[PDB]
């Protein structure tokens, strides 16, 4: 009932269409990283942020409840 | 002809991809459940809840990327979104290890969906349902594994963690705190997948190897038809051929094809069973005897006793690492060590 | 016109393009095509290759530390090197390569004319090139023609030993040098004698060649044998029980070749792993058993230094902490080391005496050369893992090096191994095809339908 | 123990030269298809 | 954290005065340590002599001083037991023995003030793992 | 109508219960002494100083093991590759206390289990059969030259091939991973891939068959009895199973050619052990698993810690704990 694969992608209007579109998500995506997007949505240290300058402790959650403060206050200690 | 039935004439329509009832659990819980992991090992670390770095964006590799098991201080949270850990906020969600249960949970439910979708198949196909019964073990050791075994646990942080050198982790902790090879339930589960590796390569190269010549070309792969009625494959010549090298054989086509499930199906549950005792340290850990002999002669030696000094080394030179909430100190004077290394 | 029009299909042949080259047994001028191509293709690469590593190559590094495996096969023929293996002048390797990599534009050309412009079969263009599998006459003459090619090349090696320059000689006289062999060993009962030598630790078969006048005269003995062979091979035709004894077919001869070259490759394997005269540690690295000697010799060193009594120090276990004795006696370095006393260098064999290492020449004799290699090679141990950091498994990473020695017994294992499941492969089919049920039981005359039963 | 050496130096050469003279005793034609195999 | 210009700053000589090095002579430092060094010194100790480390402590103790780069550099040019006592450039790479070293060769000083910085400023950044062997990996 | 046409056709006759056969000839006798000898030695052998430090380790049933702890001890670290014989010994007391009968077992064992793989080759010749189901049963004979002969090879002592017993084998697992990271070795991943791929493809293809059986019986007689030993008719519906497989993922994902499929089956467990047989015969020559320790660090230069540094603090237990009295100098380097 469904057209076959082998016939779209040899098809020129699924390249017109495609050569935009793979383009487009593949260069969204390195921006996403590239302009440091990717660190602040998902609150992955950058190179620079494991530690403050001097300490050598982890940043470890130790409260269940307190947790959510807990990052926060350690967020703030690099200064 | 209510919507009822006109919405399960929709859903079970012969399409490339089958949806069926099942479809509407298993689709949305499978997609979540590998997205999670993609996103997580993508972008998310795991530097609040491990000390770890665990993502592509932290310079992590395939085999070292996880998504890590949450803090050992939230116990055995759900740990939902909306909960009140996270409190809404999605990015202290990933920095909490939210995704570990996301995919924990979300998994489960499509595991559920995956087996209702072969019953579903099966109902309409009109074949017996094996195929979902011998995918029940799949599920026990799911189950037994990433979700009884952190329940018996002080908390999540105990279970495995998605990734590659993650799970090699989980292998070397379960020797060392477990000891979890010298566990007889371990020990069937070792056979039955063993065993089905086995099955599997001598019943295919038989098959390959007792072939009738139904063709004329050189590859035998072309002289074969789905609607033929004849056996594509001696049974006959199978027989005297394992019967003469190995003095047994399979002479029940049917038998046979049966053990190929039983086989590993029941290895995979019997490992399943060891692994809840392990939920409660219910451990094969040591043998009295022995211990009661070594302790009073210290000249007898096996490699019973030779392997536990190695989960001692074990223990005390990855738990400070691998258990950080802990805070483990050991002084060099401590650690156990042998001459010279 | 059509797709199927040639006779390069599955529909014309039999065989599917999966199995594509076997479309060729009987095409012996497409045949010869595919052969002389895939010659150039081997030859290219030592080309490029070598080209590569002098590229790459720093001089004042070890070659060991540098990732190479040709310019130490070139430097063991004595081209580049000087005393102690010094590279005193990079120009030959760069020649090596260079003919190497023009030659297989000769080879790769002629492959390709041969392959898809040429005669397709050669029977009707000669009878001197043109064959059929089941000639033995012709099978054994072009078998002798290259047995002569090969004792031919064997020869080259003792020229270049005895009239061109040399071998580099690991054992010579202050540190290493480039040596002319004078005295290649005739003497059967001394080159044949390798042969009969039990495989196990302390004798090691072939592999334990430990001088250039064995090797260079081992070589006298294979030139001479492969030439005779070759005119035997000429001139004759297989006899009667050879003739029962054997498939007479392309396939067949293919997986003859197969197991030959399976069990050259496990030797190699050895070779490479052991023996320290034709891969000399300057050039690949000490080899494991070295490694670890080296390892008890540096501390050795070092504690006797700071006045310990090394020949009288009591381990923990109550063995010598640094030297005990061997099954038969033998002094000999102590600790997990000593699974490797069979081990011989030159750096060690001055504080060698009959029963063993000598407690006197340990005392007053250890040279800085000596104390100087030990570290060297206990620092440079074939271990390290896949990505090249180098050091046990639980090393940090800081140290970019595996051994040339890894790399060339994994390798050279792993192509062993594989063309033994080829040989089996190809031997079985060989048999099925020839006697007639290659492409299954025959439904109306199966074999075992006509056997009483077992029971 | 020189005993035992030559019993087992024999034994072993009894069973290989059993194996090469096997197979050297027209094993080709020994299958139930083509017997004639030279 | 970053490498900053403190981290970066190090004793020049035993009167105390101090140098700066900058970011990528601390690279280029680490670089030729790995090049002729680390085969014997990964981490910080020495594989052949393990009573002896890289530590900065340690360095303090040896005689003469080698806790400053002309210390190091000087080491690195003329070694000595670790009381001064003697001369080991025969057993140990250096200027004065690159014939038989040849990787120190193609070394320059301003090679040998990079590796030094490099032993100095890294135990301000690792810590104990400097030094400290497998016990710290 | 002599002697030894008669004895031919005999070795050979494809009427013996057990086929025989010139492999037979080989096998037949080596893998007796090797069952005789490691029968007599797992119940009485006296204990072997396996390491060559005069610390006997006790493997015998009567020297206080159980069936889990017992084994044939390999032979002693100071043997190291020597070929020890019984009859290079001063006496049976001498060869026990250095391990001798853990040479003879493996030797003639690894002789008779290549002829057994040389018999499956020879049987199938005389039955007309097609001749590669040797080649399927290679992957696992390779496994156990790699643990007996080729990974002793390549550290310079049978003191580290893989002891005969249960917890033996336990130990040689644990200390090669702390030596060789076997882990993270892709060769020892495509070996997990081959075992639990071939596990899940000997399920799925027995549950699918079974599946699609058809009806011959009542519901109180064993489904099996619908199949009679030799009959021509195909006792299972491959159309139905494919219907019920490409429905369940798509179309296309599912075989409809049984030879396709048996060969796949034989195909995916063979090729993963040979990758598992090769990852131990290279890592025999220290080419070792993946080395990411301290690879991820920070700006200023701390060492930022994965998961792979994780697993190497557990190998350095193992490591620093094991033969605890062997070694004398810093690096274990074989
Ligand atoms: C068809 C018929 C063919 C014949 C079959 C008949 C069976 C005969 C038995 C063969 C098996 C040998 C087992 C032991 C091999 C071994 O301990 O190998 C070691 C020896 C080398 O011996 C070593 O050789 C050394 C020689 O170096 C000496 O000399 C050197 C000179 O530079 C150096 O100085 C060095 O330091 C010094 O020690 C020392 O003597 C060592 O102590 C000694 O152990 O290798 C060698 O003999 C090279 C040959 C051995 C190749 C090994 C192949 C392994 C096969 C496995 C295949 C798997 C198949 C799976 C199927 C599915
Ligand atoms: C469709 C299948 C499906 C299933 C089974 C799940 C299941 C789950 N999701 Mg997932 N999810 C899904 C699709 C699904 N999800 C989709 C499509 C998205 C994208 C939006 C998500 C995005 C998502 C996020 C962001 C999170 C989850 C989470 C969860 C977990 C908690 C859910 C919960 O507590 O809700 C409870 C809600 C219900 C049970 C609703 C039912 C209410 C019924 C209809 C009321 C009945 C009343 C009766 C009829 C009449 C009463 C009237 C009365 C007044 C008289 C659970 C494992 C959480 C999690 O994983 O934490 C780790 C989480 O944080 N999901
Ligand atoms: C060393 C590798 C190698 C070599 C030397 C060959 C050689 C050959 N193959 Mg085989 N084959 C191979 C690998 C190889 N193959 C692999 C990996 C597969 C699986 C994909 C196959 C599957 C296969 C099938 C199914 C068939 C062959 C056939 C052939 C023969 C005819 C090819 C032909 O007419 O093409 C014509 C091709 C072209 C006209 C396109 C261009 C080809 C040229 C040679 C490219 C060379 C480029 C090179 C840079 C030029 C250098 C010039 C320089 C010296 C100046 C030929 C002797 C055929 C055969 O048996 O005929 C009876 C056949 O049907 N092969
Ligand atoms: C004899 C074979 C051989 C050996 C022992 C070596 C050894 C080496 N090479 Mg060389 N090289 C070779 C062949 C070989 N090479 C070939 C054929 C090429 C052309 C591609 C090269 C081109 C080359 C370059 C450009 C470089 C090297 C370099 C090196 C060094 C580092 C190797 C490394 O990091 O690998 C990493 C390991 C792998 C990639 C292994 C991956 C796993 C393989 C692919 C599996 C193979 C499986 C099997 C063969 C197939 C089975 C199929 C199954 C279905 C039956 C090392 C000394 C480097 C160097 O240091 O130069 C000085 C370097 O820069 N090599
Ligand atoms: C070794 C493999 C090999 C074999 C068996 C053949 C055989 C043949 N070739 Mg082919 N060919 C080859 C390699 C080979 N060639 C190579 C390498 C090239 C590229 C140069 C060619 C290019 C080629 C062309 C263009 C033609 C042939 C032709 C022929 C046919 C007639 C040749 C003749 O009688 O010359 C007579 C003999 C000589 C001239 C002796 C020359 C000896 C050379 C120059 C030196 C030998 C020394 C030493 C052995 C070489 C070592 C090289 C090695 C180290 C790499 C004959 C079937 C002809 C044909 O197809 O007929 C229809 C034809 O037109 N060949
Ligand atoms: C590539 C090299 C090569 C190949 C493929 C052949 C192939 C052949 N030769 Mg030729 N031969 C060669 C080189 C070669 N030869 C050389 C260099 C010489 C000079 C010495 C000869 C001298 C020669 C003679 C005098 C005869 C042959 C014969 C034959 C045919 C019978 C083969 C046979 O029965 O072997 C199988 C080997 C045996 C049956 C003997 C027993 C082998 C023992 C059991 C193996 C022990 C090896 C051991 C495991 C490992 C090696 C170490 C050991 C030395 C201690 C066959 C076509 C025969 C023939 O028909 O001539 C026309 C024949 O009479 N050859
Ligand atoms: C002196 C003393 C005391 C010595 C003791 C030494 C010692 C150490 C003993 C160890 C004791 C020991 C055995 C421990 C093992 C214990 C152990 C872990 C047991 C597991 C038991 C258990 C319940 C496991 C649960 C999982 C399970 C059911 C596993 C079963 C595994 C199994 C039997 C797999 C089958 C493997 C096998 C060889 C199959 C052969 C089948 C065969 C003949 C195929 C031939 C064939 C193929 C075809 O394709 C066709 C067409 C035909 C026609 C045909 O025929
Ligand atoms: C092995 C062949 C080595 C190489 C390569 C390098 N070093 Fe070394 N180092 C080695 C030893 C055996 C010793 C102690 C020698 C003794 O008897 O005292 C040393 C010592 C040093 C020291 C002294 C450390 C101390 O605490 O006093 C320094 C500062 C040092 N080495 C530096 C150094 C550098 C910079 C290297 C690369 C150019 C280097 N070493 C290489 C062994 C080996
Ligand atoms: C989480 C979450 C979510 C979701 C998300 C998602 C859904 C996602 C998805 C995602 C995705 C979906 C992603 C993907 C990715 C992919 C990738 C990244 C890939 C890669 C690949 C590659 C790299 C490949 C490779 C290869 C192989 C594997 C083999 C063959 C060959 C080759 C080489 C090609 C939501 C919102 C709901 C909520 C919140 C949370
Ligand atoms: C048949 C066939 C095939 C194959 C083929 C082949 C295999 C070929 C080969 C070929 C070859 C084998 C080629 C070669 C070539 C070479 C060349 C062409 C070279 C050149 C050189 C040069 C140019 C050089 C240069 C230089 C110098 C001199 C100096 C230094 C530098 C340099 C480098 C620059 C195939 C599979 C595809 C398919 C189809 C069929
Ligand atoms: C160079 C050199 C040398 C020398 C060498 C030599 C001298 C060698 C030789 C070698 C040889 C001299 C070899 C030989 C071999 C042989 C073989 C390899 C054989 C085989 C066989 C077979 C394979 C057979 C089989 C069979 C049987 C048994 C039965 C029947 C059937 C058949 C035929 C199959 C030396 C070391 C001094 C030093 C270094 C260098
Ligand atoms: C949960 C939903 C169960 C079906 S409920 C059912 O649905 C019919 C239409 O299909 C209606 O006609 C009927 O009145 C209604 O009760
Ligand atoms: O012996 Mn069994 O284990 Ca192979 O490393 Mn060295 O040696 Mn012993 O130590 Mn670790
Ligand atoms: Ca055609
Ligand atoms: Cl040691």
């Amino acid at each position: 009932g469904e057209r076959p694969f082998s016939d779209i992608i040899t098809s020129v209007r699924y390249w017109v269409i495609h050569s935009i579109t793979i383009p487009a998500l593949f260069i969204a995506g390195w921006l996403f990283v590239s302009t440091g997007l990717a660190y602040d949505v998902f609150g992955t240290p950058r190179p620079d942020s494991y530690y403050a300058q001097e300490q050598r402790s982890i940043p470890l959650v130790t409260d269940r409840f307190e947790a959510k403060q807990q990052v926060e206050t350690f967020l703030e200690q690099l200064k | 002809r209510g919507w009822f039935d006109i919405l399960d004439d929709w859903l079970k329509r012969d399409r490339f991809v089958f949806v069926g009832w099942s479809g509407i659990l298993l689709f949305p819980c499978a997609y979540l459940a590998l997205g999670g992991w993609l996103t997580g090992t993508t972008f998310v670390t795991s530097w609040y809840t491990h000390g770890l770095a665990s993502s592509y964006l932290e310079g992590c590799n395939f085999l070292t990327v996880a998504v890590s098991t949450p803090a050992n201080s939230m116990g055995h949270s759900l740990l939902l979104l909306w909960g009140p850990e996270a409190q809404g906020d999605f990015t202290r969600w990933c920095q909490l290890g939210g995704l570990w249960t996301f995919i924990a949970l979300h998994g489960a439910f499509g595991l559920i969906g995956f087996m209702l979708r072969q019953f579903e198949i099966a109902r309409l196909v009109g074949v017996r349902p094996y195929n979902a019964i011998a995918f029940s073990a799949p599920i026990a050791v799911f189950v037994s594994v990433f979700l009884i075994y952190p329940l018996g646990q002080s908390s999540w942080f105990f279970a495995p963690s998605f990734g590659v050198a993650a799970i090699f982790r989980f292998l070397l902790f379960f020797q060392g705190f477990h000891n979890w090879t010298l566990n007889p339930f371990h020990m069937m589960g070792v056979a039955g997948v063993l065993g089905g590796a086995l099955l599997c390569a001598i019943h295919g190269a038989t098959v390959e190897n007792t072939l009738f010549q139904d063709g004329e070309g050189a590859s035998t792969f072309r002289a074969f038809n789905p609607t033929q009625a004849e056996e594509t494959y001696s049974m006959v010549t199978a027989n005297r051929f394992w019967s003469q090298i190995f003095g047994i054989a399979f002479s029940n086509k049917r038998w046979l094809h049966f053990f190929m499930l039983f086989v590993p199906v029941t290895g995979l549950w019997m490992s399943a069973i060891g692994v809840v005792g392990l939920a409660l340290n219910l451990r094969s850990y040591d043998f009295i005897s022995q211990e009661i002999r070594a302790a009073e002669d210290p000249e007898f030696e096996t490699f019973y006793t030779k392997n536990l000094l190695l989960n001692e080394g074990i223990r005390a030179w990855m738990a400070p690492q691998d258990q950080p909430h802990e805070n483990f100190v050991f002084p060099e004077e401590v650690l156990p060590r042998g001459n010279a290394l | 016109n059509s797709i199927f029009a040639t006779n390069r299909d599955q529909e014309s042949s039999g065989f599917a393009w999966w199995a594509g080259n076997a479309r060729l047994i009987n095409l012996s001028g497409k045949l010869l095509g595919a052969h002389v191509a895939h010659a150039g293709l081997i030859v290219f690469w030592a080309g490029a290759m070598t080209l590569f590593e002098l590229a790459h190559f720093i001089p004042e590094k070890p070659m060991y530390e540098q990732g190479l495996i040709l310019i130490p096969h070139i430097a063991t023929l004595g081209w580049g090197v000087g005393p102690g293996g010094e590279v005193v002048d990079t120009f030959p390797f760069f020649v090596v390569g260079v003919v190497h990599l023009i030659s297989s534009a000769v080879l790769g050309f002629g492959g390709v004319y041969h392959a898809i412009r040429g005669p397709e079969t050669l029977e009707e263009y000669s009878s001197f090139f043109g064959y059929d599998w089941k000639d033995k006459n012709k099978m054994t003459t072009i078998l002798g023609f290259h047995l002569i090619v090969l004792g031919i090349g064997a020869l080259l090696l003792v020229a270049k030993a005895m009239f061109f320059g040399g071998l580099y000689d690991t054992w010579a006289p202050g540190g290493g040098d480039v040596r002319v062999i004078t005295n290649p060993t005739l003497d059967p009962r001394v080159i044949f004698g390798y042969l009969l030598k039990s495989p196990f630790g302390g004798e090691g078969w072939i592999v334990s060649v430990n001088n250039l006048e064995d090797v260079v005269g081992g070589h006298i003995w294979i030139g001479l044998i492969c030439i005779a062979g070759g005119i035997w091979h000429i001139l004759t035709t297989p006899f009667g029980w050879a003739r029962r004894a054997f498939i007479w077919s392309g396939e067949a001869y293919l997986s003859y070749s197969l197991g030959a070259l399976s069990m050259m490759g496990f030797i190699a394997t050895c070779f490479v792993w052991f023996n320290n005269t034709v891969y000399p540690s300057e050039f690949y690295g000490p080899t494991g058993p070295e490694a670890s000697q080296a390892q008890a010799m540096t501390f050795l060193i070092r504690d006797q230094k700071l006045g310990a009594n090394v020949g009288s120090a009591q381990g923990p276990t109550g063995l010598g902490k640094y030297l005990m004795r061997s099954p038969t006696g033998e002094i000999i370095f102590g600790g997990e080391t000593m699974r490797f006393w069979d081990f011989r260098g030159p750096w060690l064999e001055p504080l060698r005496g009959p029963n063993g290492l000598d407690l006197n020449k340990i005392k007053n004799d250890i040279q800085p050369w000596q104390e100087r290699r030990a570290a060297e090679y206990m620092t440079h141990a074939p271990l390290g893992s896949l990505n090249s950091v180098g050091g046990v498994a639980t090393e940090i990473n800081s140290v970019n090096f595996v051994s040339p020695r890894s790399w060339l017994a994994t390798s050279h294992f792993v192509l062993a191994f594989f063309f033994l499941v080829g040989h089996l492969w190809h031997a079985g089919r060989a048999r099925a095809a020839a006697a007639g049920f290659e492409k299954g039981i025959d439904r109306e005359s199966e074999p075992v339908l006509s056997m009483p039963s077992l029971d | 123990m020189e005993t035992l050496k030559i019993t087992v130096y024999i034994v072993v050469t009894f069973f290989v030269l059993l194996f090469v003279f096997g197979f050297l005793s027209g094993d080709p034609a020994r299958n139930p298809k083509r017997k004639d195999l030279e | 954290a970053e490498l900053t210009p403190e981290v970066l700053t190090v004793p020049l000589n035993s009167e105390g005065k101090t140098i700066t090095l900058t970011e990528k002579q601390y690279l280029e430092g680490k670089r030729l340590f790995q090049y002729a060094c680390a085969s014997c010194h990964v981490g910080g100790i020495t594989k052949t002599n393990p009573s002896l480390d890289l530590r900065t402590e340690t360095l303090a103790l040896a005689t003469p001083p080698r806790d400053n780069i002309e210390g190091l550099v000087d080491y690195m040019k003329n070694p000595t037991t670790y009381d001064g006592e003697q001369e080991i450039a025969e057993v140990h790479p250096s200027l004065r023995s690159a014939d038989i070293f040849p990787k120190m060769r193609n070394l320059t000083e301003k090679d040998l003030v990079a590796i030094a910085g490099h032993i100095l400023v890294e135990p301000k950044i690792l810590g104990d793992k400097w030094g400290g062997g497998k016990v710290y990996y | 109508a002599n002697l030894w046409e008669r004895f031919c056709n005999w070795v050979t006759s494809t009427d013996n219960r057990l086929y025989v056969g010139w492999f037979g000839v080989i096998m037949i006798p080596t893998l007796l002494a090797a069952t005789i000898c490691f029968v007599i030695a797992f119940i009485a052998a006296p204990p072997v100083d396996i390491d060559g430090i005069r610390e006997p380790v006790s493997g015998s049933l009567l020297y206080g093991n159980n069936i889990i702890t017992g084994a044939v001890v390999p032979s002693s670290n100071a043997i190291g590759l020597h070929f020890y014989p019984i009859w290079e010994a001063a006496s049976l007391d001498e060869w026990l206390y250095n391990g001798g009968p853990y040479q003879l077992i493996i030797f003639h064992f690894l002789l008779g289990a290549s002829c057994y793989m040389g018999r499956q080759w020879e049987l199938s010749y005389r039955l007309g059969m097609r001749p590669w189901i040797c080649v399927a049963y290679s992957a696992p004979l390779a496994s156990a030259f790699a643990v007996f002969l080729i990974y002793p090879i390549g550290q310079g002592s049978f003191s580290d091939g893989m002891p005969l017993g249960i917890s033996g084998t336990f130990n040689f697992m644990i200390v090669f991973q702390a030596e060789h990271n076997i882990l993270m070795h892709p060769f020892h991943q495509l070996g997990v891939a081959g075992v639990f791929g071939g596990a899940l493809f000997c399920a799925m293809h027995g549950s699918l068959v079974t599946s699609s059986l058809i009806r011959e019986t009542t519901e109180t007689e064993s489904a099996n009895y619908g199949y009679k030993f030799g009959q021509e008719e195909e006792t299972y519906n491959i159309v139905a199973a494919h219907g019920y497989f490409g429905r369940l993922i798509f179309q296309y994902a599912s075989f409809n050619n049984s030879r396709s499929l048996h060969f796949f089956l034989a195909a995916w467990p063979v090729v993963g052990v040979w990758f598992a047989a090769l990852g131990i015969s290279t890592m025999a020559f220290n080419l070792n698993g993946f080395n990411f320790n301290h690879s991820v660090i920070d700006a200023k230069g701390n060492v930022i810690n994965t998961w792979a540094d994780i697993i190497n603090r557990a190998n350095l237990g193992m490591e620093v704990m094991h033969e605890r009295n062997a070694h004398n100098f810093p690096l274990d380097l074989a």
